[PDB]
């Protein structure tokens, strides 16, 4: 019944700062090093800082040194880490990690982490525009343009949903986001049924719906 | 500065097989070394420590072993709950940690060629000033295939960007969608557009193409 | 106590191809006076995670100290090479221990430039681990042998440092401490 759970989160800007935090319970947290271990979003896993069982001693991996500090509060049961001067490339998910008793570190419990966007990159909601067809056919729509993430697309309110293969998002090279939703369907209803797919940005406020029609 | 290296990245395995998993270190750590497992959207989950003793919880179909520079991973009878990806750490250079690349390993299944689908840019993009071009990869086993872009019979490099699924729950199979971004301006210069791909399930590559107009 | 002090508060420190050792048992290791110090630039363990180190039991410990640049600290880790890594400071390739430096152009950096600093050029061959050569054999860089005698492929092995105060962020002097351990036991700290 170990738990550690992440707090603080979201959007920074390059160059600003940002704290995060984590409650942990179901152990004796007195004595357990506790360390920050961060995995980019496509990528794979850095560690980044370890605070030992009292604060007495810091320790940091050299591409944060002097940029992080890491510390913690033994009577919250709660562990920090202030980020400053964050740069554009430190996108990432950031775990609270439980030490295992073992001479050397090793990461015993993880928990689930707190995702940290950095991109200077303004609000905005996607473009959505269609991608139509002319035995099975297959038809989808392109959702471009927009920050931050999530989006979610479904096909007819909900109807259509075997088949769908909706793709996971790009960074593209202007900082925002683009996707695309396709379905395969029969091809002899491509003249009789109707699709249409209802995208929803949460973070803009924004519901667009779009239907795809085949061309000439 | 040590680093490690995982072998293989990909590996297929049907339920019942025994697996192995290769880690190697840039230089001795003696065994001062560690497995994770990590499912999608999860967390990593503990499964060896100090190279070869075992995590409470943790089933004994899993062992570790090696020391030194090179170490093993080995599930002995595969099971179903164990498609995920597996990471080695050295704990040796301790204000200096590092981790493996991963090695995924999913699910073994009978060869799929993709279903090839290419998309013209849209009446309504080309309003606002942008073109893209959607070429879809569609059910297709094993992960591994590759997509040229050909325009006007040159290939494309480097403005091409692509996502792929996860292995799918149902049919154990992926698909995939490269994206071509352009602009309207230099979408006018050429007319001929096209996408090839390879696979292992095609016996000679597909090509998907369109003309621009027409 | 363990004297510490006496090390890293040292007021002299040895050229690295004369790199100086101290015995350390029957004492206290007291690292909190070490963790304290956000002076030193570079403190990384092997074997041991530096935050479990006042809690631990150490059977044969020795401190060595010299002064390198900067940009050569690096090479002061298992399974490194370069001049010094070579022919100066070997570390094992299962080395238990800590390594500390600093940078101490405010102490080993004289107006104009200090050439008290000094390190091995060439060797024969490669030193091996914890080897400590203090030999000025003319090197034989030739075909030729070289009779004691200083010229072309014949030279002095040893060359200085130039430490002006004006060097560069990695051409600057650095300190460095390393802490051998091993894992009856007579260094504990609290
Ligand atoms: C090197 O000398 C300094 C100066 O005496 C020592 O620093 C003191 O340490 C105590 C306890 O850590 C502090 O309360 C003092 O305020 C410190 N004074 C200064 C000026 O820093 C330091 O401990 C010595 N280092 C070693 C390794 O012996």
């Amino acid at each position: 019944q170990v738990q550690l759970v992440e707090s603080g989160g979201g959007v920074v800007q390059p160059g600003r700062s940002l704290r995060l935090s984590c409650a942990a319970s179901g152990f004796t947290f007195s004595s357990y090093d506790m360390h920050w271990v961060r995995q980019a979003p496509g990528k794979g896993l850095e560690w980044v800082a370890v605070i030992s069982y009292d604060g007495s001693s810091k320790f940091y991996a050299e591409s944060v040194k002097g940029r992080f500090t890491i510390s913690r509060d033994n009577s919250k049961n709660t562990l920090y880490l202030q980020m400053n001067s964050l740069r554009a490339e430190e996108t990432a998910v950031y775990y609270c990690v439980k030490d295992g008793e073992q001479l050397v570190p090793l990461f015993d419990y993880w928990g689930q982490g707190t995702l940290v966007t950095v991109s200077s990159a303004s609000t905005k909601g996607p473009s959505v525009f269609p991608l139509a067809p002319s035995g099975t056919a297959a038809l989808g729509c392109l959702v471009k343009d927009y920050f931050p993430e999530p989006v979610t697309v479904s096909w007819n309110s909900g109807a259509l949903t075997s088949g769908v293969h909706t793709f996971p998002a790009v960074l593209q090279s202007s900082g925002l986001y683009s996707l695309s939703s396709v379905v395969t369907v029969p091809s002899s209803s491509l003249g009789t049924q109707t699709y249409i797919c209802n995208v929803n940005h949460k973070p803009s406020n924004t519901k667009v719906d779009k239907k795809v029609e085949p061309k000439s | 500065d040590i680093q490690m290296t995982q072998s293989p990245s990909s590996l297929s395995a049907s339920v019942g097989d025994r697996v192995t998993i290769t880690c190697r270190a840039s230089q001795s750590i003696s065994s001062y070394l560690n497995w994770y497992q990590q499912k999608p959207g999860k967390a990593p989950k503990l499964l060896i420590y100090a190279a070869s003793s075992l995590q409470s919880g943790v089933p004994s179909r899993f062992s570790g072993s090696g020391s030194g520079t090179d170490f093993t991973l080995t599930i002995s009878s595969l099971q179903p709950e164990d498609f995920a990806t597996y990471y080695c750490q050295q704990s040796y250079s301790t204000p200096g940690v590092t981790f493996g690349p991963g090695t995924k390993v999913d699910i073994k299944r009978t060869v799929a060629a993709p279903s090839v689908f290419i998309f013209p840019p849209s009446d309504e993009q080309l309003k606002s000033g942008t073109a893209s071009v959607v070429c879809l990869l569609n059910n297709f086993y094993p992960r591994e295939a590759k997509v040229q872009w050909k325009v006007d019979n040159a290939l494309q490099s480097g403005n091409s960007q692509e996502s792929v699924t996860e292995q799918d729950s149902k049919d154990s199979t992926y698909s995939l969608s490269s994206t071509l971004t352009l602009s309207k301006a230099d979408y006018e210069k050429h007319k001929v557009y096209a996408c090839e791909v390879t696979h292992q399930g095609l016996s000679s590559p597909v090509t998907k193409s369109f003309n621009r107009g027409e | 106590l363990c004297p510490f002090g006496e090390v890293f508060n040292a007021t002299r420190f040895a050229s690295v191809y004369a790199w100086n050792r101290k015995r350390i048992s029957n004492c206290v290791a007291d690292y909190s006076v070490l963790y304290n110090s956000a002076s030193f630039s570079t403190f990384k363990c092997y074997g041991v995670s530096p935050t479990k180190l006042n809690d631990l039991c150490f059977t044969n410990v020795y401190a060595d100290s010299f002064v390198i640049r900067g940009d050569e600290v690096r090479q002061i880790a298992p399974g490194q090479t370069g001049k010094i890594a070579d022919y100066n400071y070997k570390l094992p390739d299962d080395f238990t221990g800590c390594v500390i430096a600093w940078n101490s152009n405010n102490l080993d950096s004289k107006v104009g430039g200090n050439y008290n600093y000094l390190y091995r050029l060439f060797r024969k061959s490669n030193l091996k681990p914890f080897e400590r050569d203090i030999s000025t054999e003319i090197y034989q860089a030739g075909s030729t042998p070289c009779n004691g005698v200083e010229g072309f492929n014949c030279y002095f092995p040893l060359q200085s440092y130039g430490f002006q105060p004006t060097n560069g962020v990695g051409y600057q002097p650095y300190r460095v401490v390393v802490l051998s351990f091993e894992l009856p036991a007579t260094v504990c700290g609290p």
